[PDB]
């Protein structure tokens, strides 16, 4: 194989700029404050402490015990694209409930359980727990970015 | 009377010829089906040249013979070619 | 203690993401599979032996390749034409001078009872003479620059475009353009090969697309890359089943792919090269697309670059026939390798293995309808089936096949022996050549020679096979099937069966299918039914019974619901436990029970 | 290389900027993990912490060779994780180039 003809990570401008980011503390937090539970999501604003660029969180737990998490700008200047034709079906949701609360985290249950997701508001982070048992941190390193549409 | 395996290894009853179920080691049992992987299906073929063919390609819809006379229930309905 | 971090980084579109929470592996499979769909239920022929090479010459040719297969008693469903079929690689046309007459060619085939697969590329010929350019031009069905002319790159026709699948409407006239109206030359026994989708572009950026092309939507290539090959897969099917009339199931081979692709039809693993180590890398490259969802996988068997040697080629073909897309294929300049042309221990050996390959069909496309329905794959690695034996989480010189079957393809020249690793805990395998059982967990080492395919069936499965194999899959499928019956420790097996007409959407249509439950327990073998919507019609019957680990019964006794008791005749061979019921002669769609006093 | 960007002789005129997304995902209890092809390289997907990423790009490489994260021709952006306790399933529904770090602790 020619390597030369295809971009390493280096050569690859985003991917660069994005694996220049190292394991630290996130400067994304969520604003309890714009939480909304819904029919079918949990949305929450997220904002960059040091740029105030506002994304939106959308987060779903799905019936067959899975849960979507999706991250979009509140206001976007262009929409961003999201992949049609893929998913077979709008899939079908399970009710998020608070079921517990303090000042830097909110604890969602999945239904009647025992899925639970603990989002913690600053830094943002996710985590997925089964009971008690974790079985999964999002952001845990801190290494989440988004950037945002430019003029 | 029974019937005597070709080759004289074995000896079956007279019921088991042709009965679409291969009990002969050398196939001499299924001279007219497709159940042993080694048997061989005569074709008469008047008015040319006689033909074996594999006992696998009787009844599989395949015009083997040109008397047609190896698709006989296979769906496949075989004119005769051979001139 | 021990963890690992997973880090995701897009060049553009929003952040969504799937956490599919198991518990098992197989929770897995059912999570992904209702989110992405399943594998699509192959037509029963795109199962068998597909021989193909880049370039088969003439009509001549491919004629004399057919018969080829038939003079040296070797099976073969479908022979492939790659691009010098066509037209100065004109898709959707045919050489005037070395494919004049394709419908008769087709015809030929056709009473042979074999398919053929014309490869059709998503790159249109820049040329005011080729109507497909002329009609996708005016329509405005390209992909365009930013400029708004249409994006013009380099591919096997010189300069070319290349036609915005991202557009439902580019789609619906591709899915038309298969019409046997549309597609002159083309008739049922024809099926599609889409390559080059990712796309490939011979002057471009990486060899493909430049991102700031714009295509449906505005949206820019750098947004819809990689589903740009999935869009071309999909519109093909598409056109497969509209020009049946919506009867016919698609086959649809692709080189490009994404998530939902098994939807579509078969992928393969492209351009290999004829070396040990890339038929060594056959198995965890398929591992890897059978875990998220792709079941219909496969390599070029021989390698597409360079010759192999003719050792090589045999243990291609012998790891190929236990692959689930099985095809070999060559690159221009390689010499001719159909199989016949070896000498006769090579022949031997390779005929050996497509016999072994089409007397498991029955096997194989329950597996694939256990895919369809399920989302289970096909080829498994064996941590799928062993979740606790941590030493397998790495394994990748052996697989299983759904539950049942363990597969270790000898893949060194010179082989002596192979080192199989029976897992399992009371877990029994039998060596389906020599039906010596063995106890799990163990390190084997099996002795092999060039004929060698080291296949274990594990204890508590049966397995279906056409015994009489004939020269193309259409031949088979009315013939009797056998049942390979291997007892576990607790003297009980169970097993499935799929059979519908082979080739329509029939089964899902008007439940015209069939699927029974094989199952032992006590001394006892019961067929029923494991769905009652599926009826069928059909002469299948049960032609024999082969019991692995089974000591010799005073009689046999057959009962079937409608029918007297009878009793069969059997044989037994006290060296290797193996008991043979003798012509049950029961129909498939019956319940029965053969009992062993 | 932000907004316009050249690689080799081929020019990016990025209008948009930019535009790239990513996030973390740690799996505690978990050492081994599968999936995301099409790459020529083993079963068990290795940490790329001393090297390249693996890349999801769909891609024509011409005589690919083995044990490397170069993209090939296909991509299924869907991560398998298994241990002696669970399994658990990572889907990144995203149809842009796409670049997969994995780490273990
Ligand atoms: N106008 N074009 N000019 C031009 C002329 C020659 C060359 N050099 C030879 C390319 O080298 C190769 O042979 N690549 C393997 C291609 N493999 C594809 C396609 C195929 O081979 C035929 O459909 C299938 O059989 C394979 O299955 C499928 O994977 C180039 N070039 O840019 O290299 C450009
Ligand atoms: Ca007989
Ligand atoms: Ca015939």
């Amino acid at each position: 194989v020619d390597r030369s003809n295809f971009k390493t990570c280096d050569e690859s401008s985003f991917c660069k700029r994005q694996r220049s980011i190292r394991p630290g503390l996130s400067p994304y937090r969520a604003l309890l404050d714009t939480l909304q539970l819904g029919p079918d999501a949990l949305t929450v604003h997220l904002i960059h402490e040091v740029t105030k660029v506002l994304l939106v969180l959308e987060l779903q737990g799905l019936q067959k015990d899975m849960t979507r998490i999706r991250i979009d700008e509140l206001e976007p200047r262009r929409p961003r694209y999201r992949v049609p034709d893929v998913l077979v079906a709008d899939p079908p949701t399970a009710r998020l409930s608070v079921s517990g609360r303090d000042d830097n985290s909110v604890e969602l249950t999945v239904a009647e359980g025992p899925y639970k997701i603990i989002l913690t508001a600053q830094p943002f982070r996710l985590d997925l727990l089964e009971d008690r048992s974790l079985l999964l941190s999002v952001n845990a390193r801190g290494l989440m970015a988004f950037e945002h549409q430019r003029a | 009377k029974p019937f005597t395996c070709l080759d004289g290894t074995a000896t079956i009853p007279f019921d088991q010829v042709n009965d679409d179920y291969c009990d002969c080691k050398d196939g001499s049992d299924e001279p007219g089906t497709a159940a042993c992987p080694n048997g061989s299906f005569h074709c008469t073929n008047t008015g040319y040249k006689p033909l074996y063919i594999l006992s696998s390609r009787v009844n599989d819809g395949v015009c083997d013979c040109c008397d047609g006379t190896d698709e006989y229930n296979s769906g496949t309905v075989c004119e005769n070619t051979c001139r | 203690t021990p963890q690992t971090d997973i880090r995701w980084m897009s060049e553009s579109g929003i952040i969504d993401v799937f956490l599919m929470l198991g518990p098992s592996v197989f929770d897995v499979f059912r999570q992904y599979a209702s989110l992405t769909g399943t594998q699509a239920l192959p037509p029963l022929f795109s199962l068998g032996y597909h021989q193909s090479r880049w370039n088969y010459r003439d009509e001549a040719d491919v004629l004399e390749v057919d018969q080829g297969f038939d003079d040296h008693n070797m099976p073969c469903d479908v022979i492939w034409l790659d691009i010098e079929h066509a037209d100065g690689k004109r898709y959707f046309t045919w050489d005037p001078t070395r494919f004049p007459q394709p419908l008769n060619m087709l015809e030929h085939l056709a009473s042979k009872r074999r398919k053929l697969v014309a490869i059709v590329d998503p790159h249109i010929k820049v040329d005011s003479g080729y109507r497909v350019h002329e009609e996708l031009r005016n329509h405005g069905l390209y992909v365009k620059t930013r400029d708004g002319s249409d994006y013009e790159g380099w591919c096997w026709p010189g300069s070319a475009s290349y036609p915005d699948f991202t557009n439902p409407r580019m789609r619906a006239w591709w899915s038309n353009m298969f019409s046997f109206d549309n597609y002159e030359g083309s008739a049922p026994n024809l099926y599609v090969w889409n390559d080059m989708n990712e796309p490939s572009v011979f002057n471009g950026p990486e060899v493909t697309m430049l991102k700031d092309a714009v295509h449906y939507g505005g949206w820019e290539h750098r947004d819809i890359h990689n589903i740009y090959g999935l869009y071309v897969h999909m519109a093909t099917a598409d056109g497969l089943i509209q020009r049946s009339g919506g009867i016919e199931r698609p086959f649809v081979l692709s080189r490009a792919f994404f998530s939902g692709s098994q939807r579509f039809g078969a992928v393969w693993t492209g351009d290999n090269t004829a070396e040990w180590d890339h038929l060594k890398i056959s198995i965890p490259m398929c591992l890897s697309l059978a875990l998220v969802g792709l079941s219909f996988c496969g390599a070029d068997v021989g390698g597409f670059f360079k010759n192999p040697e003719p050792e090589l080629l045999v243990r291609w073909y012998q790891m190929g026939a236990y692959q689930p897309f099985f095809r070999a294929h060559a690159h221009l300049d390689t010499g001719r390798r159909e199989p016949w042309l070896l000498a006769s221990q090579y022949q031997d050996a390779i005929r050996d293995a497509l016999f072994q390959r089409y007397s498991l069909l029955p096997f194989w496309y329950t597996l694939f309808y256990q895919a369809h329905k399920e989302g289970f794959p096909v080829m498994r690695p064996l941590w799928v089936q062993y979740p606790e034996d941590m030493s397998t989480f790495s394994i990748e010189d052996q697989f299983m096949l759904g539950d049942a079957l363990l597969i270790h393809p000898v893949s060194d020249a010179g082989a002596h022996g192979v080192q199989v690793y029976l897992p399992g805990q009371e877990e029994v395998w039998y060596d389906i050549q020599s039906y010596q059982k063995h106890h799990g967990p163990q390190t084997l080492y099996l002795p092999v020679t060039l004929s060698s395919i080291p296949v274990f069936q594990r204890g508590g499965t049966i397995v279906p096979r056409w015994m009489r194999v004939r020269r193309s899959s259409d031949c088979m499928k009315d013939d009797p099937i056998t049942l390979f019956v291997a007892l576990s420790p607790q003297g009980t097996a169970q097993g499935e069966l799929f059979l519908d007409d082979g080739h329509t959407f029939n089964y899902q249509t008007r439940h015209e299918f069939l699927l029974r439950r094989f199952s032992f327990s006590g001394s006892t073998l019961v067929s029923s039914s494991a769905d009652p919507k599926g009826h069928l019609e059909t002469p299948i019957w049960i032609e024999r019974v082969v019991i692995m680990g089974a000591g010799k019964p005073a009689a046999v006794v057959l009962q079937t619901k409608g029918s007297p008791e009878s009793r069969l005749s059997f044989q037994h061979d006290p060296e290797t436990s193996v008991l043979i019921l003798r012509k049950p002669g029961v129909s498939v769609a019956s319940d029965w029970s053969i009992h062993l006093r | 290389g932000a907004w316009e960007e050249t690689f080799k002789t081929h020019s990016d005129s990025k209008p948009y900027g930019p535009t790239s997304v990513g996030l973390d995902f740690s799996l505690p209890g978990m050492e081994h993990v599968y999936g995301i092809p099409e790459h020529a390289d083993s079963l068990r997907l290795k940490v790329t912490e001393g090297g390249e990423p693996y890349r999801l790009y769909n891609l024509d490489v011409f005589q690919y060779e083995l044990n490397n994260p170069m993209a090939l021709y296909g991509s299924v952006p869907v991560l398998l994780a298994h241990s002696f306790h669970r399994d658990l399933g990572i889907f990144w529904l995203n149809a842009a180039e796409t670049w997969v770090d994995i780490s273990s602790n």
